[PDB]
Protein backbone atom coordinates (compact mmCIF):
# COMPACT_ATOMS: atom_id res chain seq x y z
CA UNK A 1 0.00 0.00 0.00
CA UNK A 2 0.94 3.37 -0.50
CA UNK A 3 1.01 6.29 2.47
CA UNK A 4 -0.31 9.31 2.37
CA UNK A 5 1.23 11.81 5.13
CA UNK A 6 0.02 14.99 6.14
CA UNK A 7 2.58 16.01 9.27
CA UNK A 8 0.02 18.84 9.89
CA UNK A 9 -3.05 18.15 11.44
CA UNK A 10 -4.29 21.18 12.70
CA UNK A 11 -2.86 24.75 11.17
CA UNK A 12 -3.94 28.16 12.57
CA UNK A 13 -3.74 31.25 10.25
CA UNK A 14 -4.97 34.91 9.45
CA UNK A 15 -7.57 35.72 6.98
CA UNK A 16 -6.13 36.78 3.88
CA UNK A 17 -3.02 34.86 4.97
CA UNK A 18 -1.43 32.74 2.33
CA UNK A 19 -1.86 29.46 3.64
CA UNK A 20 0.14 26.01 2.31
CA UNK A 21 -0.98 22.25 3.01
CA UNK A 22 1.52 19.86 2.36
CA UNK A 23 1.22 16.14 1.79
CA UNK A 24 3.68 13.24 1.09
CA UNK A 25 3.77 9.71 -0.91
CA UNK A 26 5.78 6.85 0.29
CA UNK A 27 6.33 6.53 -3.04
CA UNK A 28 6.38 7.51 -7.23
CA UNK A 29 2.31 8.32 -7.38
CA UNK A 30 3.18 10.62 -10.72
CA UNK A 31 0.76 13.10 -10.71
CA UNK A 32 -2.26 10.79 -9.47
CA UNK A 33 -2.80 13.21 -6.36
CA UNK A 34 -6.31 14.88 -5.23
CA UNK A 35 -7.47 17.22 -2.66
CA UNK A 36 -10.77 17.29 -1.16
CA UNK A 37 -12.78 19.10 1.53
CA UNK A 38 -14.92 18.66 4.38
CA UNK A 39 -16.74 21.29 5.71
CA UNK A 40 -17.83 21.04 9.26
CA UNK A 41 -21.57 19.25 8.44
CA UNK A 42 -19.51 16.56 6.97
CA UNK A 43 -20.10 17.44 3.45
CA UNK A 44 -17.21 16.27 1.16
CA UNK A 45 -16.17 17.88 -2.07
CA UNK A 46 -13.52 17.62 -4.70
CA UNK A 47 -11.21 21.23 -5.29
CA UNK A 48 -7.86 20.26 -6.77
CA UNK A 49 -7.39 17.15 -9.49
CA UNK A 50 -4.08 15.40 -10.34
CA UNK A 51 -1.61 18.01 -8.39
CA UNK A 52 -2.82 21.18 -9.68
CA UNK A 53 -5.96 20.96 -11.87
CA UNK A 54 -8.72 23.15 -10.40
CA UNK A 55 -12.03 21.62 -10.22
CA UNK A 56 -15.14 23.45 -11.93
CA UNK A 57 -16.56 25.76 -9.25
CA UNK A 58 -13.83 26.18 -6.95
CA UNK A 59 -12.54 29.43 -6.48
CA UNK A 60 -9.69 30.43 -8.40
CA UNK A 61 -7.46 31.01 -5.21
CA UNK A 62 -7.07 27.44 -4.73
CA UNK A 63 -3.90 26.21 -6.54
CA UNK A 64 -1.96 22.66 -6.17
CA UNK A 65 1.33 21.73 -6.87
CA UNK A 66 3.67 18.60 -6.47
CA UNK A 67 7.32 16.93 -7.84
CA UNK A 68 6.42 13.37 -7.31
CA UNK A 69 6.08 12.49 -3.76
CA UNK A 70 6.04 16.41 -2.65
CA UNK A 71 2.21 17.86 -2.72
CA UNK A 72 1.06 20.99 -1.42
CA UNK A 73 -2.50 22.84 -1.53
CA UNK A 74 -2.22 26.78 -1.33
CA UNK A 75 -5.15 29.17 -0.25
CA UNK A 76 -3.51 32.54 -1.81
CA UNK A 77 -5.82 34.71 0.35
CA UNK A 78 -7.90 32.52 3.21
CA UNK A 79 -11.83 33.41 3.32
CA UNK A 80 -13.68 32.16 6.27
CA UNK A 81 -15.48 30.12 4.12
CA UNK A 82 -12.13 27.67 3.65
CA UNK A 83 -12.29 27.27 7.19
CA UNK A 84 -12.61 23.39 7.05
CA UNK A 85 -10.41 19.98 7.13
CA UNK A 86 -8.49 18.92 3.86
CA UNK A 87 -7.57 15.91 2.90
CA UNK A 88 -4.92 14.51 0.17
CA UNK A 89 -6.26 11.27 -1.97
CA UNK A 90 -3.60 9.57 -4.26
CA UNK A 91 -4.71 7.17 -7.47
CA UNK A 92 -2.34 5.37 -8.90
CA UNK A 93 -2.27 2.50 -7.33
CA UNK A 94 -4.59 0.33 -5.72
CA UNK A 95 -5.70 0.34 -3.04
CA UNK A 96 -6.70 4.03 -2.77
CA UNK A 97 -5.66 5.91 0.55
CA UNK A 98 -5.99 8.92 1.75
CA UNK A 99 -4.00 11.59 3.66
CA UNK A 100 -4.78 11.90 7.45
CA UNK A 101 -6.24 15.25 6.85
CA UNK A 102 -5.86 19.26 7.85
CA UNK A 103 -7.82 21.12 9.31
CA UNK A 104 -7.47 25.18 9.44
CA UNK A 105 -8.40 27.70 12.39
CA UNK A 106 -7.95 31.07 12.55
CA UNK A 107 -5.43 33.30 14.60
CA UNK A 108 -6.92 36.50 16.44
CA UNK A 109 -6.36 38.29 19.72
CA UNK A 110 -6.12 37.10 23.27
CA UNK A 111 -9.07 37.10 25.07
CA UNK A 112 -10.44 36.30 28.67
CA UNK A 113 -12.96 33.73 29.42
CA UNK A 114 -16.13 34.65 30.88
CA UNK A 115 -16.86 32.08 33.55
CA UNK A 116 -20.30 31.40 34.92
CA UNK A 117 -21.06 29.01 37.65
CA UNK A 118 -24.54 26.77 37.87
CA UNK A 119 -25.46 24.02 40.78
CA UNK A 120 -27.24 21.73 40.05
CA UNK A 121 -30.85 22.07 38.78
CA UNK A 122 -33.45 20.98 41.78
CA UNK A 123 -35.04 18.75 38.63
CA UNK A 124 -31.65 16.76 38.89
CA UNK A 125 -31.59 16.49 42.44
CA UNK A 126 -34.72 14.43 42.56
CA UNK A 127 -32.90 11.51 40.01
CA UNK A 128 -29.98 10.57 42.98
CA UNK A 129 -27.57 12.63 40.52
CA UNK A 130 -25.78 15.97 41.15
CA UNK A 131 -23.98 18.08 38.21
CA UNK A 132 -22.38 21.02 38.65
CA UNK A 133 -21.78 23.21 35.41
CA UNK A 134 -18.90 25.52 35.05
CA UNK A 135 -19.07 27.42 31.36
CA UNK A 136 -15.75 29.17 30.24
CA UNK A 137 -17.04 31.45 27.38
CA UNK A 138 -14.81 33.37 24.38
CA UNK A 139 -11.66 33.11 24.90
CA UNK A 140 -8.28 32.75 23.14
CA UNK A 141 -6.02 30.99 22.90
CA UNK A 142 -7.32 27.35 23.19
CA UNK A 143 -5.60 26.39 25.84
CA UNK A 144 -7.10 26.65 29.30
CA UNK A 145 -7.37 24.67 32.81
CA UNK A 146 -9.98 23.93 35.56
CA UNK A 147 -9.63 23.31 39.22
CA UNK A 148 -12.55 22.32 40.77
CA UNK A 149 -13.04 22.83 45.30
CA UNK A 150 -15.33 21.36 46.92
CA UNK A 151 -15.43 22.83 50.73
CA UNK A 152 -11.98 24.21 50.62
CA UNK A 153 -10.54 21.23 49.19
CA UNK A 154 -9.95 19.99 45.29
CA UNK A 155 -11.51 18.09 43.69
CA UNK A 156 -10.37 15.88 40.24
CA UNK A 157 -12.59 12.67 39.90
CA UNK A 158 -15.77 13.71 38.51
CA UNK A 159 -14.94 15.92 36.01
CA UNK A 160 -15.47 16.30 32.44
CA UNK A 161 -14.52 19.12 29.92
CA UNK A 162 -15.35 20.17 26.40
CA UNK A 163 -14.47 22.15 24.23
CA UNK A 164 -16.62 24.02 21.31
CA UNK A 165 -15.11 24.33 17.80
CA UNK A 166 -14.01 27.77 17.16
CA UNK A 167 -16.84 30.50 16.92
CA UNK A 168 -17.47 31.28 13.74
CA UNK A 169 -18.01 35.45 14.45
CA UNK A 170 -15.32 35.70 17.14
CA UNK A 171 -13.49 33.02 16.39
CA UNK A 172 -12.75 32.68 20.22
CA UNK A 173 -13.07 29.44 22.06
CA UNK A 174 -15.94 28.43 24.93
CA UNK A 175 -15.36 25.05 27.55
CA UNK A 176 -17.57 23.55 29.74
CA UNK A 177 -16.60 21.93 32.82
CA UNK A 178 -18.69 19.44 34.99
CA UNK A 179 -18.18 18.07 38.28
CA UNK A 180 -20.76 14.70 38.56
CA UNK A 181 -21.56 13.46 42.06
CA UNK A 182 -24.17 11.27 43.49
CA UNK A 183 -26.92 13.20 45.14
CA UNK A 184 -25.54 11.55 48.54
CA UNK A 185 -22.43 13.07 47.91
CA UNK A 186 -23.36 16.31 46.62
CA UNK A 187 -25.52 17.04 50.14
CA UNK A 188 -22.32 15.99 52.32
CA UNK A 189 -20.99 19.42 51.27
CA UNK A 190 -21.73 23.37 51.06
CA UNK A 191 -19.01 25.32 49.00
CA UNK A 192 -18.62 24.59 45.43
CA UNK A 193 -15.97 26.60 43.40
CA UNK A 194 -14.85 26.29 40.24
CA UNK A 195 -11.33 28.29 38.86
CA UNK A 196 -10.51 29.25 35.20
CA UNK A 197 -6.95 29.72 34.87
CA UNK A 198 -6.07 31.13 31.19
CA UNK A 199 -2.68 32.74 29.85
CA UNK A 200 -4.15 36.31 29.72
CA UNK A 201 -3.73 36.89 33.25
CA UNK A 202 -1.54 35.08 36.41
CA UNK A 203 -4.65 35.15 38.57
CA UNK A 204 -7.29 32.41 37.91
CA UNK A 205 -11.15 33.82 37.97
CA UNK A 206 -13.03 32.46 40.72
CA UNK A 207 -16.84 31.71 41.00
CA UNK A 208 -18.44 29.82 43.47
CA UNK A 209 -21.71 29.09 45.53
CA UNK A 210 -22.96 27.90 48.71
CA UNK A 211 -25.28 24.81 48.69
CA UNK A 212 -27.22 25.82 51.98
CA UNK A 213 -27.87 28.65 50.27
CA UNK B 1 -27.78 17.33 -10.33
CA UNK B 2 -26.45 14.34 -9.97
CA UNK B 3 -27.22 12.96 -6.00
CA UNK B 4 -25.76 10.24 -3.72
CA UNK B 5 -28.51 9.86 -0.94
CA UNK B 6 -27.39 7.63 1.66
CA UNK B 7 -29.69 6.01 4.38
CA UNK B 8 -29.83 7.67 8.15
CA UNK B 9 -27.99 6.50 11.07
CA UNK B 10 -27.50 3.19 12.33
CA UNK B 11 -27.26 1.86 16.08
CA UNK B 12 -26.00 -1.08 16.20
CA UNK B 13 -24.34 -3.59 19.26
CA UNK B 14 -20.72 -5.37 18.91
CA UNK B 15 -20.52 -8.24 17.15
CA UNK B 16 -23.95 -7.81 14.48
CA UNK B 17 -23.98 -6.84 11.30
CA UNK B 18 -25.80 -3.74 9.16
CA UNK B 19 -26.99 -2.61 5.99
CA UNK B 20 -26.32 0.43 4.53
CA UNK B 21 -27.25 2.35 1.44
CA UNK B 22 -26.41 5.12 -1.49
CA UNK B 23 -29.47 5.70 -3.82
CA UNK B 24 -27.77 7.53 -6.85
CA UNK B 25 -29.71 9.84 -9.28
CA UNK B 26 -28.94 12.58 -11.87
CA UNK B 27 -26.79 10.36 -13.95
CA UNK B 28 -26.71 6.86 -15.76
CA UNK B 29 -25.72 4.63 -12.81
CA UNK B 30 -23.57 1.91 -14.60
CA UNK B 31 -21.71 4.84 -16.18
CA UNK B 32 -19.93 5.34 -12.62
CA UNK B 33 -18.24 2.87 -10.09
CA UNK B 34 -19.39 2.89 -6.57
CA UNK B 35 -17.09 2.98 -3.76
CA UNK B 36 -17.19 3.16 0.28
CA UNK B 37 -15.16 5.45 1.92
CA UNK B 38 -14.82 5.51 6.13
CA UNK B 39 -13.76 8.17 8.16
CA UNK B 40 -12.84 7.26 11.66
CA UNK B 41 -10.89 9.01 14.68
CA UNK B 42 -8.25 6.56 14.87
CA UNK B 43 -7.06 6.21 11.24
CA UNK B 44 -8.79 8.90 9.19
CA UNK B 45 -10.05 8.27 5.75
CA UNK B 46 -9.95 5.20 4.45
CA UNK B 47 -11.43 3.56 1.24
CA UNK B 48 -13.05 0.62 1.51
CA UNK B 49 -13.54 -0.79 -1.81
CA UNK B 50 -15.74 -0.28 -5.50
CA UNK B 51 -18.23 -2.21 -7.45
CA UNK B 52 -19.42 -2.44 -11.07
CA UNK B 53 -22.77 -1.45 -11.17
CA UNK B 54 -23.50 -3.10 -14.38
CA UNK B 55 -22.39 -6.56 -13.17
CA UNK B 56 -21.82 -6.20 -9.60
CA UNK B 57 -17.90 -6.75 -9.85
CA UNK B 58 -16.01 -5.64 -6.63
CA UNK B 59 -12.80 -4.34 -5.75
CA UNK B 60 -11.98 -4.58 -2.19
CA UNK B 61 -8.90 -2.75 0.13
CA UNK B 62 -7.63 -6.29 1.86
CA UNK B 63 -8.38 -4.35 5.17
CA UNK B 64 -12.00 -4.50 4.76
CA UNK B 65 -11.95 -7.78 3.25
CA UNK B 66 -13.96 -10.53 5.78
CA UNK B 67 -15.31 -7.19 7.11
CA UNK B 68 -17.33 -4.98 4.44
CA UNK B 69 -19.42 -6.75 2.02
CA UNK B 70 -20.17 -4.90 -1.29
CA UNK B 71 -23.61 -5.10 -3.59
CA UNK B 72 -25.85 -2.94 -6.02
CA UNK B 73 -29.33 -2.89 -6.95
CA UNK B 74 -28.90 -1.30 -10.90
CA UNK B 75 -32.49 -2.00 -11.40
CA UNK B 76 -33.28 0.95 -8.53
CA UNK B 77 -29.70 2.24 -8.81
CA UNK B 78 -29.04 2.15 -5.42
CA UNK B 79 -25.56 0.53 -3.86
CA UNK B 80 -25.24 -1.49 -0.84
CA UNK B 81 -22.18 -2.07 1.74
CA UNK B 82 -22.67 -4.36 5.05
CA UNK B 83 -20.42 -4.32 7.53
CA UNK B 84 -19.88 -7.66 9.60
CA UNK B 85 -18.74 -8.58 13.36
CA UNK B 86 -18.96 -5.08 14.22
CA UNK B 87 -16.80 -3.82 17.13
CA UNK B 88 -15.72 -0.11 18.22
CA UNK B 89 -13.31 0.59 15.71
CA UNK B 90 -16.03 0.24 13.19
CA UNK B 91 -18.08 3.65 14.66
CA UNK B 92 -17.74 6.17 12.02
CA UNK B 93 -18.85 8.12 9.73
CA UNK B 94 -19.17 6.17 6.08
CA UNK B 95 -19.86 7.69 2.63
CA UNK B 96 -20.48 6.56 -1.15
CA UNK B 97 -18.70 8.30 -3.51
CA UNK B 98 -18.40 8.20 -7.61
CA UNK B 99 -15.73 7.91 -9.86
CA UNK B 100 -15.43 6.73 -13.35
CA UNK B 101 -12.61 4.41 -12.95
CA UNK B 102 -10.08 4.50 -10.37
CA UNK B 103 -7.39 6.50 -12.03
CA UNK B 104 -10.36 9.27 -11.63
CA UNK B 105 -11.17 11.69 -8.56
CA UNK B 106 -14.40 11.34 -6.57
CA UNK B 107 -16.39 13.76 -7.94
CA UNK B 108 -19.67 13.43 -6.00
CA UNK B 109 -20.29 12.07 -2.34
CA UNK B 110 -23.01 10.90 -0.52
CA UNK B 111 -23.91 13.23 2.77
CA UNK B 112 -22.59 10.09 4.58
CA UNK B 113 -23.98 7.65 6.83
CA UNK B 114 -22.51 7.66 10.65
CA UNK B 115 -22.39 4.27 12.50
CA UNK B 116 -22.61 3.92 16.41
CA UNK B 117 -21.56 0.80 17.66
CA UNK B 118 -22.52 -0.09 21.31
CA UNK B 119 -23.86 -2.24 24.03
CA UNK B 120 -26.03 1.13 25.39
CA UNK B 121 -29.42 1.23 24.36
CA UNK B 122 -31.37 4.34 23.34
CA UNK B 123 -32.19 6.43 26.08
CA UNK B 124 -33.98 9.59 25.86
CA UNK B 125 -32.28 12.93 27.15
CA UNK B 126 -32.91 14.40 30.87
CA UNK B 127 -33.21 18.29 30.35
CA UNK B 128 -32.05 20.20 33.23
CA UNK B 129 -32.50 24.16 33.31
CA UNK B 130 -29.43 26.07 34.83
CA UNK B 131 -30.35 29.12 36.38
CA UNK B 132 -27.51 31.97 37.67
CA UNK B 133 -26.17 31.15 41.67
CA UNK B 134 -29.33 32.14 43.92
CA UNK B 135 -28.04 35.96 44.65
CA UNK B 136 -26.27 38.38 42.25
CA UNK B 137 -24.11 37.30 39.23
CA UNK B 138 -21.69 40.27 38.23
CA UNK B 139 -22.09 42.27 34.98
CA UNK B 140 -24.56 43.72 33.14
CA UNK B 141 -25.21 40.83 31.50
CA UNK B 142 -26.54 36.88 32.25
CA UNK B 143 -25.56 33.95 31.10
CA UNK B 144 -27.94 30.51 31.62
CA UNK B 145 -27.84 27.17 30.49
CA UNK B 146 -29.31 23.91 29.70
CA UNK B 147 -27.68 20.42 30.84
CA UNK B 148 -29.04 17.60 28.88
CA UNK B 149 -27.89 14.26 30.55
CA UNK B 150 -27.95 10.59 29.92
CA UNK B 151 -29.05 10.03 26.05
CA UNK B 152 -28.21 7.85 23.38
CA UNK B 153 -27.24 7.53 20.77
CA UNK B 154 -26.15 11.05 19.01
CA UNK B 155 -27.49 13.38 18.10
CA UNK B 156 -29.78 15.82 19.66
CA UNK B 157 -30.85 19.29 18.27
CA UNK B 158 -30.62 22.33 20.58
CA UNK B 159 -32.47 25.46 20.08
CA UNK B 160 -33.34 28.60 22.52
CA UNK B 161 -36.21 29.96 22.23
CA UNK B 162 -37.17 27.96 19.19
CA UNK B 163 -34.54 29.83 17.43
CA UNK B 164 -35.61 33.28 18.58
CA UNK B 165 -32.59 33.27 20.32
CA UNK B 166 -29.71 32.42 18.22
CA UNK B 167 -26.73 35.24 19.00
CA UNK B 168 -24.71 34.78 22.04
CA UNK B 169 -25.43 30.69 22.45
CA UNK B 170 -22.69 28.13 22.51
CA UNK B 171 -23.87 24.46 22.39
CA UNK B 172 -20.75 22.07 24.19
CA UNK B 173 -20.25 18.52 21.75
CA UNK B 174 -21.73 15.86 23.68
CA UNK B 175 -19.40 13.93 25.89
CA UNK B 176 -19.62 9.60 27.11
CA UNK B 177 -20.46 9.39 30.48
CA UNK B 178 -21.00 5.67 31.25
CA UNK B 179 -21.81 4.94 27.73
CA UNK B 180 -24.14 7.38 27.58
CA UNK B 181 -24.10 11.06 26.35
CA UNK B 182 -24.52 14.34 27.97
CA UNK B 183 -24.23 17.62 26.35
CA UNK B 184 -24.68 21.24 27.92
CA UNK B 185 -25.76 24.38 25.81
CA UNK B 186 -25.29 28.05 27.07
CA UNK B 187 -26.84 31.17 26.23
CA UNK B 188 -25.81 34.79 27.09
CA UNK B 189 -28.20 37.88 27.45
CA UNK B 190 -28.76 41.45 28.52
CA UNK B 191 -29.78 41.61 32.01
CA UNK B 192 -32.64 43.73 30.18
CA UNK B 193 -33.77 40.61 28.51
CA UNK B 194 -33.92 37.58 31.10
CA UNK B 195 -35.85 37.36 33.13
CA UNK B 196 -38.34 39.51 32.11
CA UNK B 197 -38.74 37.69 29.05
CA UNK B 198 -39.03 33.95 28.79
CA UNK B 199 -35.89 31.57 27.67
CA UNK B 200 -36.65 27.88 27.04
CA UNK B 201 -34.18 25.70 26.18
CA UNK B 202 -35.82 23.09 23.30
CA UNK B 203 -34.77 19.86 23.14
CA UNK B 204 -35.24 16.84 20.65
CA UNK B 205 -34.01 13.64 20.48
CA UNK B 206 -34.87 11.97 17.12
CA UNK B 207 -33.46 8.27 18.14
CA UNK B 208 -35.83 8.26 20.87
CA UNK B 209 -38.77 10.46 19.54
CA UNK B 210 -38.66 12.82 22.08
CA UNK B 211 -39.02 16.87 22.60
CA UNK B 212 -38.59 18.54 25.75
CA UNK B 213 -39.32 22.37 26.60
CA UNK B 214 -37.61 23.57 29.11
CA UNK B 215 -38.24 26.98 30.62
CA UNK B 216 -35.17 28.44 32.73
CA UNK B 217 -37.22 30.15 35.94
CA UNK B 218 -34.79 31.79 38.56
CA UNK B 219 -33.89 29.95 41.82
CA UNK C 1 -25.06 2.81 -38.21
CA UNK C 2 -22.84 4.97 -36.30
CA UNK C 3 -23.18 8.79 -35.43
CA UNK C 4 -22.03 11.27 -37.79
CA UNK C 5 -19.25 13.92 -37.69
CA UNK C 6 -17.85 12.95 -34.48
CA UNK C 7 -16.31 15.92 -32.78
CA UNK C 8 -13.67 16.01 -29.97
CA UNK C 9 -12.29 18.93 -28.80
CA UNK C 10 -11.08 20.26 -25.10
CA UNK C 11 -13.59 21.79 -22.80
CA UNK C 12 -10.63 23.96 -21.97
CA UNK C 13 -10.21 26.96 -20.22
CA UNK C 14 -6.80 25.45 -18.17
CA UNK C 15 -9.08 22.68 -16.57
CA UNK C 16 -8.75 18.62 -18.80
CA UNK C 17 -12.07 18.42 -19.50
CA UNK C 18 -12.53 17.95 -23.08
CA UNK C 19 -15.93 18.06 -25.37
CA UNK C 20 -17.50 15.22 -27.42
CA UNK C 21 -20.35 16.09 -29.90
CA UNK C 22 -22.28 14.54 -32.96
CA UNK C 23 -24.69 13.97 -35.31
CA UNK C 24 -27.83 11.25 -35.43
CA UNK C 25 -27.20 8.34 -37.46
CA UNK C 26 -28.52 8.13 -41.01
CA UNK C 27 -32.34 7.23 -41.34
CA UNK C 28 -35.79 5.18 -32.94
CA UNK C 29 -32.26 6.10 -30.94
CA UNK C 30 -33.08 5.71 -27.31
CA UNK C 31 -29.40 6.39 -25.93
CA UNK C 32 -25.80 7.34 -27.22
CA UNK C 33 -22.76 5.63 -25.46
CA UNK C 34 -19.20 7.12 -25.62
CA UNK C 35 -16.07 5.33 -25.01
CA UNK C 36 -13.17 7.34 -23.58
CA UNK C 37 -10.43 4.68 -23.89
CA UNK C 38 -6.50 4.95 -22.74
CA UNK C 39 -3.59 2.43 -23.30
CA UNK C 40 -4.84 0.78 -19.84
CA UNK C 41 -8.03 -0.62 -18.76
CA UNK C 42 -7.91 1.74 -15.84
CA UNK C 43 -8.27 4.55 -18.17
CA UNK C 44 -11.32 3.29 -19.03
CA UNK C 45 -14.32 5.69 -19.37
CA UNK C 46 -17.63 4.99 -20.30
CA UNK C 47 -20.71 7.89 -20.77
CA UNK C 48 -24.24 7.73 -21.74
CA UNK C 49 -26.67 9.90 -23.14
CA UNK C 50 -30.64 10.34 -24.12
CA UNK C 51 -31.16 9.74 -27.66
CA UNK C 52 -32.04 13.53 -27.60
CA UNK C 53 -28.69 14.50 -26.69
CA UNK C 54 -25.42 15.18 -29.20
CA UNK C 55 -22.98 16.42 -26.88
CA UNK C 56 -21.36 15.67 -23.94
CA UNK C 57 -18.65 16.49 -21.51
CA UNK C 58 -16.24 14.41 -20.11
CA UNK C 59 -14.21 15.43 -17.28
CA UNK C 60 -10.62 14.70 -15.51
CA UNK C 61 -8.79 13.47 -18.75
CA UNK C 62 -5.42 12.26 -17.54
CA UNK C 63 -2.53 14.39 -19.21
CA UNK C 64 -0.20 12.60 -21.35
CA UNK C 65 -2.68 9.79 -22.12
CA UNK C 66 -3.56 8.52 -25.74
CA UNK C 67 -7.04 8.90 -25.48
CA UNK C 68 -9.42 7.41 -28.01
CA UNK C 69 -12.97 8.69 -28.24
CA UNK C 70 -15.98 6.45 -29.79
CA UNK C 71 -19.89 7.08 -29.87
CA UNK C 72 -22.57 4.21 -31.05
CA UNK C 73 -26.22 4.73 -30.90
CA UNK C 74 -28.36 2.51 -28.88
CA UNK C 75 -26.48 -2.84 -26.45
CA UNK C 76 -25.56 -0.74 -28.91
CA UNK C 77 -24.51 -0.29 -33.24
CA UNK C 78 -21.96 0.23 -35.16
CA UNK C 79 -18.69 2.76 -33.06
CA UNK C 80 -17.88 5.66 -35.04
CA UNK C 81 -14.16 5.51 -35.99
CA UNK C 82 -12.54 6.03 -33.17
CA UNK C 83 -10.93 9.45 -33.03
CA UNK C 84 -7.65 10.81 -30.38
CA UNK C 85 -6.91 13.24 -28.07
CA UNK C 86 -3.92 13.70 -25.67
CA UNK C 87 -3.66 16.57 -23.34
CA UNK C 88 -0.46 17.97 -22.40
Amino acid sequence: DIQMTQTTSSLSASLGDRVTISCRASQDISNFLNWYQQKPDGTVKLLIYYTSRLHSGVPSRFSGSGSGTDFSLTISKLEQEDIATYFCQQGNTLPLTFGAGTKLELKRAEAAPTVSIFPPSSEQLTSGGASVVCFLNNFYPKDINVKWKIDGSERQNGVLNSWTDQDSKDSTYSMSSTLTLTKDEYERHNSYTCEATHKTSTSPIVKSFNRNE
Amino acid sequence: EVQLQQSGPELVKPGASVKISCKASGYTFTDYYMNWVKLSHGKSLEWIGDIVPNNGDTTYNQNFRGKATLTVDKSSSTAYMELRSLTSEDSAVYYCARFSNYVYPFDYWGQGTTLTVSSAKTTAPSVYPLAPVCGDTTGSSVTLGCLVKGYFPEPVTLTWNSGSLSSGVHTFPAILQSDLYTLSSSVTVTSSTWPSQSITCNVAHPASSTKVDKKIEPR
Amino acid sequence: APPQGVTVSKNDGNGTAILVSWQPPPEMVQEYKVWCLGNETRYHINKTVDGSTFSVVIPFLVPGIRYSVEVAASGSGVKSEPQFIQLD
